[PDB]
């Protein structure tokens, strides 16, 4: 057996979180410099949970103070604490 | 976390204070009716707590459940509070004290759970007068 090399659109969970840090990478340097768009990683699923769900208690946490599109996802629910 | 759930550590300590000090001689005969009345509310508090701590014993509690069991035990040491601060800033003695525990049971008409711990208050310290 020799596999067939994963085929892209069914292997990611790592090999597409590199891929969206690389095409981040690719528009950066498309801008050189002017973008500069960090953070590509941190941290996990169900500890989110808990933070979002204290988010609705009023509650400060490590991203809420007083890929990358859960930014947008995570604004559609931080705008229901506040 | 821990500050939302301190206030009723607060609204504890400035209860038993308030016992302890209107359970002297010179405070009447209904300002001693009046705290004498707090303290089977102060046993439910600690029963809760020792409760949870033998919970707590077998692993199968956390913050967040220690959080949502409290619930009651900070509006009802927060009345008990109110009513100690109030009798203690107007100094209020016999009839005075009376009088305001009777106007506390209007301001609680609709809630019925507040309403009735304020209610039991007024009969318990009108007794003596």
């Amino acid at each position: 057996g020799h596999r067939e090399e994963p085929y892209l659109t069914e292997a990611g969970r790592d090999a597409f979180d590199k891929f969206c840090r690389l095409h981040q990478g690719e528009l950066q340097l498309l801008a050189g410099g002017v973008l500069q768009a960090p953070q590509p990683v941190l941290v996990k699923e169900c500890e989110l949970v808990k933070d979002v769900l204290n988010v609705l208690i009023g509650v400060v946490s490590a991203t809420f103070s007083l890929p990358e599109s859960i930014s947008s996802l995570l604004s559609e629910v931080a705008e229901y604490g506040t | 976390l821990v500050h939302r759930i301190l206030p009723v550590a607060a609204s504890y300590s400035a209860v038993t204070r308030f016992i302890e000090e209107k359970s002297s001689f010179e405070y009447g005969q209904v300002n001693h009716a009046l705290a004498a009345a707090m303290r089977t509310l102060v046993k439910e508090h600690l029963i809760l707590v020792s409760q949870l701590e033998q919970l707590h014993r077998q692993g199968l509690l956390s913050l967040q459940k220690l959080w949502f069991y409290i619930q009651p035990a900070m509006r009802t040491m927060d009345i008990l509070a109110s009513l100690a601060t109030s009798v203690d800033k107007g100094e209020c003695l016999g009839g005075s004290t009376l009088s305001l525990l009777h106007d506390r049971s209007f301001s609680y008409t609709g809630d019925s759970q507040a309403q009735e711990l304020c209610l039991y208050l007024t009969k318990a310290a009108s007794a003596p007068y």
